[PDB]
């Protein structure tokens, strides 16, 4: 006698990008295998995958780069079907990213030593691509909200680039007023925008940096990796709107030409985002639509401010519950706010 | 280094079928992120888009010309084609063919298109 | 569809001045813009791709600026080999349109 | 249990290889990044160059 086969998730439909809008049951799974294009700048002569040569001796007083010389993050979007059909007051039914899987495409393209590299010594081969790497990707239901950081505030950027505003010495430290969104492929330069670690309740990003003058780049390729994107509460990146946002950027190191010019190099990136269906509280009830009905039509009023730094609302006493009459009308809360401490 | 050319008729009678060849030499017509477009420019007006082709069954036409077109590709002579149906006297215009790139520049701009040819239709 | 309304009609401009064109769109596409230079009796040729990126071979006296709807073909100084016919073009992502505009021809006084 | 289905990626697609090497046919600009035009099948010893 043998043994009755074991059970396995009965695979269903398969095909191109237009598979998605076919409706499924309630406990569906989905697997999405997709990639991205790295944006290294792409100079001329169809060398799509390098950058232009780097500047050598720009002083701090005046910097003049070009659009080509700065790599940028890569982002895209995945449309999704909606799931609710009738009203169904109460609860809704959204998507969820659960398990990512990344893998770099073209990693053995660096073994070319018959290229236009520098002759490394007199009768040997050439010099391979070495130096600083920075690999980075992100999966979420929302655009990747990011923090503005740079050095040398006197840099005047080219006007195709989305760069932070009013450069001071405060921009060389963690500043609060350089917030923005990520809504455009090939526009945000990588030397000016780290991910904001504060604001991301619906975006998980992974990144390992290694600078240095000339260090080896170490790459893996394995189809047994698995990175769980669940949090410590039991959710993944939820999809508020019908989308799923993918953002990444891959730097591989510097290439040396045969005469001495340095120029960058990158590769693409794989993704396998397993999705599924969850049950949440409705964030769009009829009461939200009603307020957005009236607030479209009602007249704009532009008066003196009532929110922000130059505000004029002073003290708001939000109190409901009752209590035994206090023996002080103005009770104080902090014990010593400013400090009258020792020594 | 890719060289292009054009060829075809020089005079088309009313209500006939027009055919043109956008000759390509020095590169694969099966080229990955490449389209292959057509641009007409009528004497006295600007230019107008007609249609591009993707060699894994990607077509797109200008909806003003109402899907009266077929664009065919023959891989041996490295060249593609174009078909009009029921031409009129208004079709007398100099005709150009060019290429679109998806990952690089993003348009018909890389100094890469046919050198031009003229079509005359009258009575 | 999408229509690129272009204005002015025919600028009467002397050599050496600052020229500005404006290809204001019926709706925002904001990144898939081009600028085609064509002389009469010649073939088309690019000025600016992606609305700000200069072309290799075009010297830096031209530039591109602006995105959203109100676009700009920035010209620092006009050349006697530049008094010709200038166009604009809108691309397309989801739906295939990418038609073309109307044109503005620079008159030489 | 099946031959190793692979992916064609290379840089400097204008390089001409000798006849013994099965290379990606029709080399385009897309081959330096993720391309879809280069599926293949591993079936032949000393044939597919690892760069």
């Amino acid at each position: 006698k043998p043994k009755e086969p074991v059970q396995v998730p009965k695979l269903l439909i398969k095909g191109g990008v237009e598979v998605l809008e076919v409706k499924t049951g309630v406990d569906a799974i989905t697997e999405v295998e997709c990639f991205l294009n790295p944006e290294m700048g792409d100079p001329d002569e169809n060398l799509r995958g390098f950058s232009l040569k780097l500047s050598a001796e720009n002083d701090f007083s005046s910097d003049s780069p070009e659009r080509k010389m700065l790599p940028c993050y890569s982002t895209a979007r995945i449309p999704l079907p909606n799931l609710n059909e009738d009203l169904t007051c109460g609860n809704l039914l959204m998507w969820e990213a659960v398990t990512v899987q990344t893998e770099v495409i073209g990693i053995t393209s660096m073994l070319n030593l018959h290229a236009g590299s520098q002759k490394v010594h007199e009768h040997g081969g050439g010099k391979p691509i070495q130096g600083s790497n920075f690999h980075f990707f992100a999966v979420g239901g929302d655009p990747l909200e990011m923090q503005g950081v740079l050095m040398n505030y006197r840099t005047k950027y080219p006007d195709g680039t989305i760069t932070p505003k009013n450069p001071t010495a405060q921009s060389q430290v963690m500043n609060t007023d350089h917030k923005a969104y990520l809504d455009k492929n090939n526009a945000y330069p990588v030397e000016c925008w780290v991910p904001d670690p504060s604001r991301n309740e619906n975006t998980r990003y992974f990144g390992t940096f290694t600078g240095g003058e000339n260090v080896p780049p170490v790459l893996h390729v394995t189809n047994t990796a698995t990175t769980v994107l669940l949090d410590e509460q039991g959710v993944g990146p939820l999809c508020k709107a019908d989308s799923l946002y993918v953002s990444a950027a891959d730097i591989c190191g510097l290439f040396t030409n045969s005469s001495g010019t340095q120029q960058w190099r990158g590769l693409a990136r794989y993704f396998k985002i397993r999705l599924r269906k969850r049950s949440v509280k409705n964030p769009y009830p009829i009461s939200f639509l009603l307020s957005d009905l009236i607030n479209r039509r009602t007249q704009r009023v532009d008066g003196q401010p009532m929110y922000g730094m130059e505000s004029q609302v002073e003290e708001v006493r939000v109190f409901d519950g009752t209590e035994r009459l206090p023996g002080d009308p103005d009770m104080i809360r902090y014990i010593d706010k400013q400090g009258q401490l020792q020594t | 280094q890719v060289q292009l050319q054009e060829s075809g008729p020089g005079l088309v009678k009313p209500s006939q079928t027009l055919s043109l060849t956008c000759t390509v030499s020095g590169g694969s017509i099966s080229g990955g992120g490449y389209y292959w477009s057509w641009i007409r420019q009528h004497p006295g007006k600007g230019l107008e888009f007609i249609g591009y082709i993707y060699y894994n069954r990607g077509t797109y036409y200008n909806p003003a010309l109402k899907s009266r077109l077929t664009i065919s590709v023959d891989t041996s002579k490295n060249d593609f084609s174009l078909k009009l149906s029921s031409v009129s006297a208004a079709d007398t215009a100099v005709y150009y063919c060019a290429r679109c790139v998806l990952g690089g520049y993003g348009s018909d701009a890389f100094d890469r298109w046919g050198q031009g040819t003229t079509v005359t239709v009258s009575s | 569809e999408i229509v690129l309304t272009q204005s002015p009609v025919t600028l009467s401009l002397s050599p050496g001045e600052r020229a500005i064109l404006s290809c204001r769109a019926s709706q925002s596409v904001s990144s898939h813009l081009a600028w085609y230079q064509q002389k009469p009796g010649q073939a088309p040729r690019l000025l600016i791709y992606d609305a700000s990126s200069r072309a290799n071979g075009i010297p830096a006296r031209f530039s591109g600026s602006g995105s959203g709807t109100d676009f700009t073909l920035t010209i620092s100084s006009l050349a006697p080999e530049d008094f010709a016919v200038y166009y604009c073009q809108q691309r397309s992502s989801w739906p295939p349109s990418l038609t073309f505009g109307g044109g503005t021809k620079v008159e030489i006084r």
